């Protein structure tokens, strides 16, 4: 789920 | 961007190649993509004309029940077609595939004896052999030479069963006292799409010769040639299907390897090919 | 003719014969010709050099066996003629070929020349009054009191799935494969060789066939029993010695569901059945899946029904009812159907006259058949 | 425009399969808004490319593509040199080359020629891959055709490391043409898609590639059998229904006899 | 089996051997004076030559018809009542049981091996039998290398020299943990 986590990580930071 | 002329050209390209018994939803799809009926219709008239021309579609005449075939040979040009059974000129709406205004048209009738004898014998034959078997016979003067054209067509559509099929056999036959020539083209188009897709397109060309002594005798000989040609063609198709898995299909993928045993994947992975020595 | 007709089901392995209207064939014997291979030295040895029927079984070790039919196709026609005259011999069905019409049963999708030569033999060498050739599966469905359903007839030479709807077998939906009980017996012979038991003799092939019949089964899961070490079950040979069979008990019949275990480019029996069902229009498919009738000897394997059910369920569409019917009279079901068909007075209109055969020939017998 | 997407998909499924590429390109010019989406759904015959470093034929797909470049499976380099690219991995690259060798052997055994290409990529607690096979019919014999097969497999590795779950989806595009004396010309196109799931014990004796290859060959054999038997015998039946070799008078007589037989059977039950 | 048949025929010629040590003398007689006639029926009807063989003790024996009828057992097992295929039948049935595509190249590539293939005239006789059984317009090439006795050992030596042989053997630990299954998967 690393690709999924990174997309969420961009959203969480912004 | 795309020019509208190119748009309707692609629309005609898709329309003319539609499989038999599915032109209506192909048309529905092409308008739904274009979203322009008025823009489409001018070239769509030519596209539908050609599709219904080369496909030999049968259209019923309500007042006659002749059920004549639409063919390039029996075309007049006022969006009208001449049924040689009873000599009836009728307008044909390609959009609805409907016959209107049955109008007698005066032909000289020089070839009517040959045309009618061939039509009678050919109807007897088509009813004997085909399932539905809609047929017509025309007379023409090609390059000044008198010719009789037999057209046979048999269609079976079951979109409920996910399959359509069409047989169409055209046979030109020139009149010549010493020896006459017969030239035939047979086309079969079958589509079947239940949880998959398969499209058979078969074509055959035949050439033979006959002798012209009596019109009834010549017509009987012609129908015997039709019998022999179509019987041998259909039996050849059946045999070709029988030898599909053995030889024809084997050129692409074999049912089993040449070793006649399933691949031992552990063997090939762990050990090399084993052809290091030579 | 007002005399009683005789039904003959000439299978590859066993040939059933009997007067029509009987509930059972009383004259079934193996379909091979035995010839003595040892040299006769005394005055008073067994007379004759051809041994067919129970005599061939009594003196089995004395004879070399030859099978005239292979995969439902008559390879040796002289031996077939000898067997068909033995059917009329005084040992079994003491009668004359001239007195009784014959209902011959034949495998489906056979070559044209086979039917032609069978008709020629029955009309010329035998002066038979009336012959009718039929199929093996449609009769097997007639036996079980049905007219719609799919028959999976698995005999000794050939196994075929035939869907019949309202009596008339669909000629286009017939499925046939040549791996059958004989191939399973050969595979069992090879595996027994791999246990340290050689049965290369022709008479020992019948002992291998008996071992197949009496001690074999089909495992529910192939790999599960393949990996598990099976208990060694001991079988008693005719001489009195014993052999430990072991894994060859279940590896042998697995040929039926995996033809690639002997390098045959063909489909399995479950695939054959499911393809026969799916080759028909869908409205009848749901009825065909319910009405599945097993037939032939090879369907009698211990656990055949369960494995076939599992495989057909694995292949068939989900949410479709599947029911396998296994009649107790599976061996004689085809003959029972032949007897039922011959009992009908309409059979009087279904046979071919000697005058009709002389006039037309194979055209008459092939237009009379389906 | 989901309705127009379904329209385009149905139309493309309806058109002949040999002209799939040209007609798809033409249709792209009509409604370009869904074109890439169409290219994601519509299945197309594969393209061959020359890996010059090793000198091999490799198949171009959408999974190895990166922008306007295609990654070779042997060289592990894009045919257009990309300064930045997505290599699969270190371990998955060894899995990829092992799969390439294994499927080269499988292709040689089953097809005797053609080209093959296995491309792997990682996945959520697992890895996915695509196995592409192409095989154009040789011109030595009158039979001329093409076989394309795309098998996308998804491997979910269980936490224990011994068990795994495989989900295989296979598409086969077949085309055959024969020009014989009797048949004159026969042209059998077709396409067929199937799917199946399984779970297998990963081990040194039974690694991942063995399981994927076993599933792929089982699916290929099943698809070949179905195409040869059901989807071609149905066309045979249709051609036999369009015209009858036997006359209809004889058929009517046989059917009357059959009606007599079935009524007689129905009476005795 | 050929040497046992030769012992039986020598018994039928008056020269009787019982002992297990004298079976080795019979084996030596087979290896020394025995040949395969190209035409068995032609040589059968003709008068024999009766070549003399010197036994280890110094006595002599006249062989005659047993010289060529003993290796005949390879091509005709029915001479001892076995209903099994002959050696030529073994070869041809192995070729014809294979794929139809491979039959031509299998006929074009036949390799003899083992000690019993060293009989005088073995190659010509087998070629004649295979040609009798094989289809026409198929080239037949039976290869008879000089190292027939040690061909299989030389093959084992070639295989064991490769580095791939490391990946082929059943290790000791593998047998310890699995047992017969390790050899069962690794051999096949
Ligand atoms: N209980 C059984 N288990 C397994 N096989 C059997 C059994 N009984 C009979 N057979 C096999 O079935 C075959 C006979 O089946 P049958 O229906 O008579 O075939 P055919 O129709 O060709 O005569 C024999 O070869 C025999 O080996
Ligand atoms: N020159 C020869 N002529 C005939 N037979 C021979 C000859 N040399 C050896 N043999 C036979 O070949 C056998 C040995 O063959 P070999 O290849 O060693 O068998 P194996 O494969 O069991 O080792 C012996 O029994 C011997 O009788
Ligand atoms: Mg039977």
């Amino acid at each position: 789920e690393g690709v999924l986590a990174s997309f969420f990580n961009s959203l969480l930071s912004k | 961007r795309v020019s509208d002329e190119e748009k309707v050209r692609i629309a005609a390209k898709f329309i003319t190649h539609a499989p038999p018994g599915e032109f209506n939803e192909v048309f529905n799809d092409v308008r739904l993509l274009l979203n322009n009926d008025n823009l489409l219709r001018e070239g769509a008239a030519h596209a539908f004309a050609q599709y219904n021309m080369d496909q030999f579609t049968p259209v019923k005449i309500e007042g006659y029940e002749d059920q004549v075939l639409i063919t390039e040979h029996g075309d007049l040009g006022n969006s009208r077609f001449l049924d040689p059974r009873n000599k009836i000129s009728f307008k044909f709406d390609h959009l609805r595939k409907e016959a209107s205004d049955p109008q007698p048209e005066e032909v000289d009738g020089s070839l009517k004896s040959w045309r009618e004898s061939c039509d009678s014998a050919l109807r007897a034959y088509v009813k004997d052999h085909y399932s539905n078997g809609f047929c017509t016979v025309y007379a023409k003067n090609i390059d000044g030479q008198q010719t009789i054209i037999a057209c046979i067509e048999s269609h079976q559509f079951q979109p409920k069963n996910f399959w359509n099929g069409r047989w169409r056999s055209e046979w030109k036959f020139t009149i010549t006292p010493p020896t006459a020539q017969v030239v035939g083209v047979l086309k079969i188009q079958v589509h079947y799409y239940e949880d998959g897709n398969v499209q058979l397109v078969s074509h055959k060309d035949v050439q033979d010769s006959v002798t012209v002594s009596n019109e009834a005798q010549t017509a009987k000989e012609f129908i015997k040639i039709i019998e022999h040609a179509e019987n041998e063609y259909q039996t050849a198709i059946s045999e070709n299907y029988q030898t599909m898995s053995d030889t024809t299909f084997k050129a692409l993928r074999r049912q089993l390897p040449v070793t006649r045993t399933k691949i031992d994947w552990n063997k090939i992975l762990s050990y090399k090919i084993g052809k290091e020595m030579q | 003719i007002a005399n009683q007709p005789v039904v003959i089901d000439n299978g590859s392995g066993v040939i059933k014969a009997g007067f029509a209207g009987d509930q059972i064939p009383k004259y079934c014997f193996p379909n091979y010709v035995g010839r003595p291979k040892h040299v006769r030295v005394m005055a008073g040895a067994l007379e004759g050099d051809i041994f067919i029927g129970p005599k061939a079984e009594e003196h089995r070790g004395l004879l070399s066996i030859r099978y005239p039919m292979e995969h439902g196709i008559v390879k040796d026609w002289n031996d077939m003629e000898r067997i068909w005259q033995y059917v009329y011999s005084k040992d079994q069905l003491q009668t004359f070929s001239e007195e009784h019409p014959v209902l011959l049963t034949e495998a489906p999708l056979n070559p044209r020349k086979n039917r032609e030569r069978a008709a020629e033999v029955f009309f010329e060498t035998f002066n038979v009054p009336a012959l009718f050739i039929s199929m093996q599966a449609v009769l097997s469905l007639y036996a079980t009191g049905r007219t719609t359903g799919v028959v999976l007839d698995s005999g000794d030479g050939v196994t075929h799935a035939v869907p019949i709807y309202e009596g008339f077998a669909m000629p286009h939906s017939i499925m046939r494969i040549d791996i059958a009980g004989r191939d399973v017996s050969r595979f069992l012979r090879l595996y027994l060789r791999k246990e340290g038991y050689d049965f290369h003799s022709s008479s020992e092939f019948e002992i291998v066939k008996a071992i197949k019949e009496r001690a074999c089964y089909l495992s529910i899961n192939p790999q599960k029993d393949e990996t598990l070490e099976t208990e060694k079950a001991q079988y008693y040979l005719p001489d009195g010695s014993t052999i430990e069979i072991g894994p060859s008990r279940f590896r042998a019949p697995e040929l039926l569901f995996r033809p690639d275990l002997i390098g045959e480019e063909s489909e399995g029996i479950h695939e054959v059945l499911v393809f026969a069902i799916q080759k028909s229009d869908m409205d009848l498919r749901r009825t065909l899946f319910s009405n599945i009738v097993l037939s032939g000897g090879s369907t009698l394997f211990k656990g055949f029904g369960d494995r076939l059910l599992s495989e057909v369920k694995k292949l068939a569409p989900k949410d479709v009812k599947i029911r396998i019917s296994a009649p107790q009279e599976r061996l004689y079901s085809t003959w029972i159907g032949g007897s039922i068909l011959a009992s009908l007075d309409t059979f009087k209109k279904m046979w071919v006259s000697k005058k009709e055969y002389e006039e037309d020939g194979a055209r008459s017998i092939h237009r009379k058949t389906f | 425009s989901d309705q127009q997407l379904d329209c385009a998909l149905d139309l493309m499924r309806r058109l002949p399969p040999q002209q799939i590429e040209k007609n798809l390109s033409d249709l792209i010019d009509l409604v370009p808004s869904l074109c890439e989406d169409l290219l994601s759904s519509v299945d197309q015959p594969l393209k061959i490319a020359r890996d010059k470093v090793v000198g091999k034929d490799y198949l171009l797909c959408d999974y190895n593509r990166d922008g306007d470049s295609y990654r070779s499976p042997w060289s592990n380099k894009y045919d257009p040199p990309l300064e930045d690219g997505a290599m699969p991995s270190a371990r998955l690259r060894k899995l990829e080359v092992e799969a390439n060798n294994a499927f080269d052997q499988y292709r040689d055994l089953y097809f005797e020629g053609g080209v093959s290409s296995v491309y792997l990529w990682d996945l959520d607690h697992g890895f996915a891959g695509v196995i592409l096979i192409k095989k154009a019919g040789d011109g030595s014999k009158k039979i001329k055709g093409c076989w394309d097969s795309i098998h996308v497999v998804e491997v979910q590795e269980k936490s224990s490391g011994r068990t795994a779950h495989y989900k295989l989806t296979s598409t086969v595009m077949l085309w055959l043409q024969t020009n014989k004396s009797g048949s004159g010309t026969m042209n059998l196109g077709g396409s067929l898609t199937r799917q199946m799931e399984k779970d297998e014990t990963v081990s040194d004796c039974s690694p991942h590639i063995a399981n994927i290859g076993r599933l792929v060959e089982d699916m290929e054999n099943k698809i070949r059998s179905t195409l040869n038997e059901i989807y071609f015998g149905k066309t045979k039946d249709i051609v036999n229904g369009l015209r009858s070799v036997q006359t209809f008078a004889d058929k009517s007589k046989q059917e009357a006899l059959k009606n007599d037989l079935v009524e007689a059977l129905k009476r005795k039950q």
